[PDB]
């Protein structure tokens, strides 16, 4: 399997409109070696995927979210399913590859009643602590602190790229105008301004956020260079018996 | 290809699919800037970025987007375009669009507005053809009002006559009847059914001809009065009365027979006063015998197979005869050259009543260019969509060569080496046909596929030694990557051990049968035993490109492993058709009789909401036996809308669930299976 | 003649009288103390060294260009400290100005505060009080929330780490208490969730208060987020303090010992 084979398909596998729901397992086949995909816990908190693969020869981690599923949204369950696999495959010098279509959390009274800031605290540290190469790609959606607890740049990432449909943003565009120009009482044309400047991920490439902005269809073989350069990645910590995780 | 001749400078394309990239083809061949339209979904078509500019017109329904004519209006007027071509279908024979368009500025790429109202009704187009002096199929003339007219005009023309009805088409609307009280509620059934049919009610009667061949003419006409007839086709392997395997020359009739059905249709043209491009349709008995029998007034979709056999654009003569040029040619520059065949490639079952449509995304696709004399005409790309609202058309198939033996083997060829994933089509059936003894003997009629298939089509009946080699090829497939699976890299702590195993002894499961396999490997080169027969399989063992291809005892072979799965099972398309097969090691195959067979009888009755999301609607109307090619309903939940498509047959006993119904997650929303 | 000592003047009487005196009479209206004061309480009398103390916000949208909405400081107050004789680093958030909504400077501040603690070998003691990330200001304050955690992440294990919320915090800010080791609330002012009920009823229909949503009880009783909740401020940093005499400095010290009897 080459490692600069070109993937076409993923060129319109993201519907143009933000409200239509796709399958990420798709993708992952289409990005790794064979389309051979072991995926782990398939049947549980089906919000998120997590499982292993070959790029180049190479075991690899794959995470990433599920829009079909609750419209991908971070819960409780899908929370501590992705920590656990992020730390098994940082402890036993796995790279991890990573795929970001997040809305937010999971919103309501049973995941705040159930302790969600527990879970997603141990999911952000999970990525956070992490030493092993990361690559990460958006796709459609990055919103909130989800973005951050996603790998982001500031985690000490390695490389991040964005699709030209993605784009990243504090909060929805609707909240933020109205929360913005609240005195000005006049939505019809804010709107329009608001999604037209920050609708895109144009604010986050300015600031050196993510790398480039790259097709589609180039994932697999940015992805195998990226791995192929960062095999000699080495980072020191200081030094303690252990953390403390927040179990 | 002469650009020196001064032609249209824009031109629109009204139309979708592959006739959409053929036409923008031939205008950049031409030097013609190009203008396209598309509806919502097909932003992303190969038509819509192989052409220069975009027009959208509407929704993604036909009725809304390619028959809507305002839209079109519009888009006209803002592109100003000189001229517009229909393609075939939708909008190519409507006489108000040709006037309308004609009318303020623009040129209609076609047949005129008077051609096209005469054979456009079956009555009036018969009664030309009479006064056109050419052989007709002998019936009654005039409508039938009553069964009692029928049984009187019945008794002087036989009990094989067929009631047709009138105008309307699309391969329905003809009962066949062999007796009087027969003829009578065959008459009463075909009433009832005009009305729900098109409502013209006016019937025709016909005698039927037993055992016809359909032989298709290609004429070509301008406006100086010269016609050109362009051989013949030959249009016989029809399911639900579409042609799926088509052939160029035919190899039926003689010389003299084809030039008289040439001059007939040439005579029947300039009676027309055709003015385009245009086709006409014979039936050919077993005495040779000829009769007109419908005219179609646009591009027929089998033009590219013979224009293999020309060598002549029909296209770019059409649009020079658009222009005003006249024809370059004469009827002693027409040669036959060769042989070509063509089969057309649809996205549907062919294990269903001969086809049915189906629905998908592809995630691979590629096609045979670099095999000898191929040549393809697709309107896909890998990624594309095959919705509801259209054609399951995905591509056409066309090879050429000296006689009819080698494009008969280039086409086989072709078809085994073409890559489709995502979407069920039916190249199975269309490879098993062209390797019929009776369709390369020449034998063939349009009853083709209902007689050699009476119980539908079920796969490619392999021979001892096809299993043979597929046993072996399995076999090899599963030693090879059993092998590739040891390869590791050099650890330098732990130096990997290799064993020695020097026989594979397995277990294959085909259908209904447990074979015993010993495979051996020295090298790139497998020895087979299966039953006692010995086999040799070599190849390059490339486990990552999607086609193989296997020497089997001198043999070559090109096989597919569409899925593999750790379990042992393994999907293989060998000649076409896929073969399931189970493969395990025989201490695997011995241990595997102690396992209790699962059943999974379960109830799969009662569909409970998948989510708590409400069902904002609901497309389908309680109790609908369908089985695929449908969804269901679309439910709303947390700003995003989810739908329960199944592709299973799910009989609706009962809908429990309607447009703007909540529903929590565990609530049955439709019996279904 | 120079104005470049009126004009220190003026910065620090802004600094020390936050974001407007109106402000301050609702704040306390609700019974709730000011960032400085706090510090104060915290820490031994005449041994408290601010730093940072003239930083601005670098905004240049949506209209804060102008001086109306610029604040020296940048609703945040960082320094160090001794409790008891032993140094420590303390961070404060001042709701005042701008809400206490978090962003460039402000994680600059903390982070800076929480690199010096990290290379010396102090503890971190944080007063969370924080209306979430500044709105106007986009992925700077979410980069600055993103550093704050890596900051938080890193030190874990190597030197104690302490959350005292006093006010209601929102938005991705409380990813930052739930990291660190422990985590205090107060009684009746104090509020901890990711979304606000405004949104429980747009999304999930269904009525609920802020009290029974992120209250003190709710995380203090079966949530198991927080550890510990008092009834007011000053009780609680006198709590705080005396927790604080417990822990060592770092974990290459061994266990404080202390003269018994
Ligand atoms: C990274 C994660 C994200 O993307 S969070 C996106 C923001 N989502 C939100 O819902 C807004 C966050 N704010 C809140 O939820 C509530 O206001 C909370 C935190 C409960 C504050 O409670 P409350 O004491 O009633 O506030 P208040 O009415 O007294 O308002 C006073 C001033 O506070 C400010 N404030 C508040 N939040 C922000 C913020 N995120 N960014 C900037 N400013 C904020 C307000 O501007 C307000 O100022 P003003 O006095 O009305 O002019
Ligand atoms: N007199 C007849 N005798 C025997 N068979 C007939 C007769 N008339 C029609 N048929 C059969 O019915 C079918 C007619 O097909 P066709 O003439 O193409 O209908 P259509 O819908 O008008 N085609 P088109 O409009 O070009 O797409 C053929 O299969 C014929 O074999
Ligand atoms: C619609 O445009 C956005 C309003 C709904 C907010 C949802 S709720 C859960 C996600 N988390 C967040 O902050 N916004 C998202
Ligand atoms: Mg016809």
């Amino acid at each position: 399997d080459p490692s600069d084979r070109l993937v076409p398909e993923l060129d319109t596998i993201v519907p143009l409109e933000s409200t239509k729901a796709y399958n990420m397992v798709d993708i992952i086949h289409s990005v790794v070696d064979e389309r051979e995909f072991f995926e782990i816990m398939p049947n549980y908190a089906k919000n998120i995927i997590v499982g292993f693969a070959r790029m180049n020869g190479r075991t690899v981690g794959i995470v990433g979210n599920q829009p079909k599923v609750a419209s991908g949204c971070l819960d409780i369950n899908s929370s501590v399913k992705g920590a656990r696999f992020v730390r098994f495959c940082d402890a036993f010098n796995i790279p991890l590859i990573t795929f970001v279509d997040v809305p937010g959390f999971l919103p309501g009274t049973a995941q705040e009643y159930g302790g969600i800031i527990r879970h997603g605290a141990k999911l952000l540290y999970a990525f956070a602590e992490a030493t092993v190469p990361k690559v990460t790609v958006i796709t459609r959606k990055a919103y909130g602190g989800a973005y951050d607890v996603m790998s982001s740049k500031h985690l000490c990432g390695d490389t991040n790229y964005a699709w030209p449909t993605a784009e990243i943003a504090v909060m929805g565009a609707k909240g933020a105008v109205e929360i913005i120009f609240k005195g000005h009482e006049n939505v019809e044309a804010a709107q329009a301004e608001y999604i037209e400047k920050f609708a895109n991920p144009f604010p986050a490439a300015v600031r050196g956020f993510v790398d480039d902005i790259i097709q589609p269809s180039s994932t697999r073989a940015r992805i195998c260079c990226d791995l192929d350069v960062l095999a000699s990645k080495k980072v020191q910590r200081p030094w303690r018996k252990h953390a403390n995780i927040p179990l | 290809y002469d650009p020196n001749e001064k032609t249209f400078d824009k031109i629109l394309v009204a139309n979708r699919g592959e006739i959409a990239c053929r036409v923008i083809r031939t205008c950049k061949k031409m030097g013609i800037k190009t203008v396209a339209i598309h509806s919502d979904v097909d932003a992303s078509s190969v038509h819509v970025k192989m052409a220069d500019e975009a027009v959208c017109v509407g929704p993604a329904p036909t009725s809304k987007s390619y028959l809507n004519m305002d839209a079109i209006m519009e888009a006209i007027k803002k592109t100003r375009a000189q001229a517009v071509h229909p393609g075939y279908g939708f909008l190519s024979e409507n006489k108000e669009f040709a006037r309308c368009l004609a009318a303020e500025d623009v040129v209609f790429i076609g047949p005129d507005t008077h051609a096209i109202q005469a054979m456009g009704d079956k009555i009036e187009s018969k009664l030309l053809a009479k006064k056109a002096e050419v052989n007709t199929i002998p019936g009654f003339d005039g409508v039938v009002k009553d069964a009692e007219e029928a049984v009187r005009i019945a008794r002087e023309i036989g009990y094989p006559v067929m009631i047709k009805a009138s105008a309307g088409g699309g391969g329905k609307g003809m009962r066949i009847a062999w007796d009087d009280e027969e003829t009578r509620d065959g008459f009463r059934l075909s009433s009832q059914e005009a009305a729900s049919s098109f409502g013209d009610d006016r019937l025709l009667i016909e005698k039927f001809i037993d055992n016809p061949r359909h032989i298709e003419i290609q004429v070509l006409g301008d406006k100086h009065g010269n016609a050109l007839w362009l051989n013949e086709r030959e249009c016989s392997i029809q399911r639900r009365n579409q042609k799926v395997v088509e052939e160029a020359p035919s190899i039926f009739l003689d010389a003299e027979t084809r030039r008289a059905m040439g001059e007939q249709a040439v005579a029947l043209a300039r009676a027309v006063k055709y003015s385009s491009a245009g086709t006409v349709e014979f039936l050919v008995d077993s005495k040779k015998n000829f009769y007109f029998l419908e005219m179609n007034t646009r591009l027929q979709v089998e033009h590219p197979v013979t224009e293999c056999i020309t060598g002549l654009d029909l296209v770019q003569e059409m649009i020079r005869v658009a222009k005003g040029y006249p024809l370059r040619h004469k009827q002693a520059d027409i040669r036959i050259n060769g042989w070509a065949v063509e089969c057309r490639v649809y996205a549907e079952d062919p294990y269903k009543s001969f086809g049915l449509p189906s629905i998908g995304r592809l995630s691979q696709y590629q096609e045979p260019l670099h095999l000898p004399g191929v040549r393809v005409d697709s309107g896909i790309q890998p990624g594309s969509d095959i919705s509801i609202y259209y054609d399951p058309m995905i591509s056409k198939l066309i090879t050429y060569g000296s006689d009819r033996t080698e494009a008969l083997k280039r086409m086989a060829d072709a078809l085994d080496n073409y890559v489709i994933r995502g979407v069920t089509h039916n190249i199975a059936l269309l490879r098993e046909v062209i390797i019929n003894s009776r369709f390369v003997k020449g034998d063939i009629s349009t009853k083709f596929l209902s007689d050699v298939y009476p119980d539908g089509f079920k796969g490619h009946m392999l021979t001892k030694s096809e299993k043979n080699q597929l046993l072996a090829i399995a076999s090899s497939l599963f030693v090879a990557f059993q092998l590739r699976a040891q390869h590791f890299q050099e650890n330098s702590r732990m130096p990997v051990i290799k064993p020695d195993i020097a026989n594979w002894e397995l277990s294959v499961k085909l259908h209904d049968k447990v074979h015993t396999v010993v495979a051996s490997n020295n090298g790139s080169v497998f020895s087979v035993e299966v039953d006692g027969s010995k086999l040799n399989v070599t190849s390059t063992w490339n486990l990552a490109s999607p086609l193989l291809s296997v020497s089997v005892d001198g043999t070559q072979r090109t096989v597919q492993c569409l899925s593999r799965e750790a379990g042992g099972n393994m999907s293989i398309q060998f000649l076409g058709t896929v073969y399931k097969v189970n493969i395990l090691t025989r201490l695997a195959a011995e241990l595997n009789k102690f396992m209790l067979e699962k059943v999974t009888e379960d109830t799969s009755s009662v569909l409970r909401s998948p989510m708590p999301g409400v069902v904002v609607a609901v497309s389908v109307k309680p109790g609908d036996a369908v089985a695929e090619g449908q969804e269901i309903c679309v439910i709303e939940a947390m700003k995003m809308q989810n739908s329960m498509t199944a592709g299973k047959t799910g009989t609706v006993k009962s809908v429990h669930c309607q447009a703007g119904d909540t529903v929590g997650e565990g609530d049955l929303l439709v019996e279904l299976e | 003649a120079t104005s470049v000592n009126e004009r220190i003047e003026n910065k620090r009487r802004t600094a020390l009288l936050g974001g407007g005196q109106r402000r301050i009479d609702a704040q306390h209206k609700r019974g709730k103390l000011t960032a400085r004061e706090r510090i104060s309480l915290l820490l031994d009398p005449g041994s408290f060294v601010e730093s940072d103390m003239f930083v601005e916000h670098r905004c240049a949208d949506f209209g804060m260009a102008a001086d109306k909405n610029k604040f020296p400081g940048d609703s945040v107050v960082t320094g160090r400290g001794r409790i008891n004789g032993r140094l420590v680093y303390v961070f404060s958030q001042d709701f005042t100005v701008f809400g206490g909504s978090l962003s460039g400077a402000h994680a600059q501040k903390i982070c800076k505060i929480m690199d010096q603690a990290i290379t010396v070998g102090a503890p971190v003691i944080g007063l969370n009080d924080s209306g979430g990330a500044r709105i106007q200001e986009g992925v700077e304050s979410l980069a600055g929330y993103a550093d704050i955690f890596l900051r938080n992440v890193t030190a874990s294990g190597v030197i104690p780490q302490i959350s005292l919320i006093m006010g209601p915090c929102a938005g991705g800010a409380v990813y930052s208490p739930a990291l660190t080791d422990f985590t205090f609330m107060v009684k009746d002012t104090s509020y901890l969730f990711i979304t606000g009920p405004d949104v429980v009823k747009s999304v999930t229909n269904e009525d609920v208060t802020q009290e029974e949503l992120g209250g003190a009880k709710t995380h203090t009783t079966m949530s198991g987020v927080a550890h510990r909740a008092f009834e007011n401020d000053v009780d609680a940093l006198c709590n705080l303090r005396d927790f604080f005499n417990y822990l060592p400095l770092s974990s290459q010290d061994p266990a404080p010992v202390r003269e018994c009897h």
